[PDB]
């Protein structure tokens, strides 16, 4: 299997046609996405499997073939940048300031950028190109569009 | 059955399309990993 570094579409082919359902980061050998795109499912790499290794529906993450391996985090000041792959598109770059999504937890990043579902998973990054979360976990807002947490995991 | 396809790397590019508003919103997040609007 194909286990080089950077981005990936995840695809279907159980619906018409090849379908994108979403996206995630290849990084150490390791593949990262959000739970809502596999739903914990083993994955294909041309004949390679990847298998899930460690995923939580809370965090809605799930990593294949190994743990967690992303720990940078938002400073909270400056700017990011989605690396959007939307369905049948070139990957694209989109520069923001995040937002805040405020919990009785504590504070969150968030991106207001609106995207098809097929986009969740895209990765999020800091000015060194050290992805900071995920994209595509988030709320509709009073107007109707959407916005996403910088979801990161936990690396041991 | 999902199969995955590279896309590209994971760069910074200096003058990307610079968009999105940065808003403050409360939030509450369910067990089920859903995020909703606190008013
Ligand atoms: C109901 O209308 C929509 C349409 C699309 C989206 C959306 C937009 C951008 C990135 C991800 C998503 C998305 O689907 N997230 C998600 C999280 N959990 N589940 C199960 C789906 C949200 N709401």
């Amino acid at each position: 299997g194909e286990t080089t570094d950077g981005v990936y579409r995840v695809m279907t082919r159980r619906l018409l046609g090849s379908t994108q359902v979403g996206v995630g980061v290849m990084q150490e050998g390791v593949f990262h996405t959000m739970w809502h795109v596999t739903k914990g499912a083993a994955l294909r790499s041309g004949e390679g499997r990847l298998d899930p290794y460690w995923g939580d529906v809370k965090q809605d993450l799930v990593s294949y073939c190994g743990p967690w391996k992303l720990d940078a985090a938002w400073d909270g000041l400056s700017e990011v940048q989605l690396l959007a792959v939307p369905p049948g598109e070139r990957a694209k770059n989109i520069q923001t300031l995040p937002g805040i999504f405020k919990t009785k937890d504590g504070d969150i990043g968030a991106v207001a950028l609106d995207y098809p579902a097929g986009t969740s998973g895209s990765p999020i990054l800091d000015k060194c190109g050290r992805v900071i979360g995920l994209y595509g976990n988030g709320v509709v807002i009073k107007n109707g569009s959407y916005v996403s947490a910088i979801t990161q995991g936990k690396r041991e | 059955d999902m199969y995955i396809e590279r896309a590209g790397d994971i760069t910074w590019e200096k003058d990307a399309e610079v968009t999105g508003n940065s808003p403050r919103l409360d939030v509450a997040l369910d067990e089920s990993g859903d995020f909703s609007l606190v008013e």
